């Protein structure tokens, strides 16, 4: 069986660094991706290939992956960050594309 | 009688279980007779009988 | 099959030929 | 414009069937694989199924494997998901998502054999609810 675990929520102030983590036994052997889902709206891709950034996304978004943990990181929180972030382990050969439990970043 | 990208012939088409690789456009039998074809529109593989 | 060739079936099926040999065996024995 | 629009939502009794349709425009639909992703109320996203660019290869999640059946028509630029034996837990908003990386270029034959992981474009999503 497989499933990704993420913290329920993370609290951060504007300007402060926000560390958003996703963990799994085989997560680092696979390319992991992140999606930003505003309340009520569809997800928007933010990080893919564990460090890459889609065109048009602010450079202040960043991510990393290693071992059993994948981590999306925000250099500085801003008012647009109030949303839900979901991790996805990706592997075309195995047909493995499951999502994580998600985590609510809270701009206090 | 059909015409796929100019490959003209006669037969009865059928859903094919052959797993064409993406670059492969049509199939051939043990005797080099065309026995499958990729439909250029929907890209599904059709067995030619 | 595309090329206009057909393989016709034998008149005596393998079950009928096996009956003949068993008849020859039973008679001989 | 690269956009995906879903259609075919509604209310379904348990044990019935429903087929969603996702239309695609602004890009070569036949080049890219396609996903189905559902989000139940107050719950995280769950991947439903994937289909290759030509429909030869399909994979389903364990929750819907055997029941659902993903399919596509590359000539009409549309994606389908046949749901059968709908359960209470199937209540969710279903999105169709495009891959960031295309599997094969019909126009030029370009076959990279090495692809990115992201799914850049998502559809609006159509709600499906199971109840009586
Ligand atoms: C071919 O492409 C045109 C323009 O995108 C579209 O209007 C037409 O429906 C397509 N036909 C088929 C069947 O692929």
């Amino acid at each position: 069986s497989y499933e990704l675990t993420q913290p329920p929520s993370v609290s951060v102030s504007p300007g402060q660094t926000a560390s958003i983590t996703c963990s799994g036994d085989k997560l680092g052997d696979k390319y992991a991706c992140w999606y930003q889902q505003k309340p009520g709206q569809s997800p928007v891709l933010v990080i893919y290939q564990d460090n890459k950034r889609p065109s048009g996304i602010p450079e202040r978004f960043s991510g990393s992956n290693s071992g059993n943990t994948a981590t999306l990181t925000i250099s500085g929180t801003q008012a647009m960050d109030e949303a839900d972030y979901y991790c996805q382990g990706w592997d075309r050969s195995t047909g493995y594309y499951v999502f994580g439990t998600g985590t609510k970043v809270t701009v206090l | 009688n059909f015409n796929f990208n100019g490959l003209t012939g006669t037969g009865v088409l059928t859903e094919s279980n052959k797993k064409f690789l993406p670059f492969q456009q049509f199939g051939r039998d043990i005797a080099d007779t065309t026995d499958a074809v990729r439909d250029p529109q929907t890209l599904e593989i059709l067995d030619i009988t | 099959k595309f090329n206009g060739l057909t393989v016709l079936p034998p008149l005596l099926t393998d079950e009928m030929i096996a009956q003949y040999t068993s008849a020859l065996l039973a008679g001989t024995i | 414009q690269v956009q995906l629009v879903e259609s075919g939502g509604g209310v379904v009794q348990p044990g019935r069937s429903l087929r969603l349709s996702c239309a695609a425009s602004g890009f070569t639909f036949s080049n890219y694989g396609m996903h189905w992703v559902r989000q139940a109320p107050g719950k995280g996203l769950e991947w439903v199924a994937i289909i290759s660019f030509d429909g030869s290869n399909r994979y389903y999640a364990d929750s819907v494997k055997g029941r659902f059946t993903i399919s596509r028509d590359n000539s009409k630029n549309t994606l389908y998901l046949q749901m059968d034996s709908l359960r209470a837990e199937d209540t969710a908003v279903y999105y169709c998502a495009k891959d960031l990386s295309f599997y094969y270029d019909i126009s030029t034959g370009y076959y990279p054999q090495s692809y990115n992981s992201g799914t850049d474009v998502w559809g609006q999503g159509t709600t499906v609810t199971v109840s009586s």
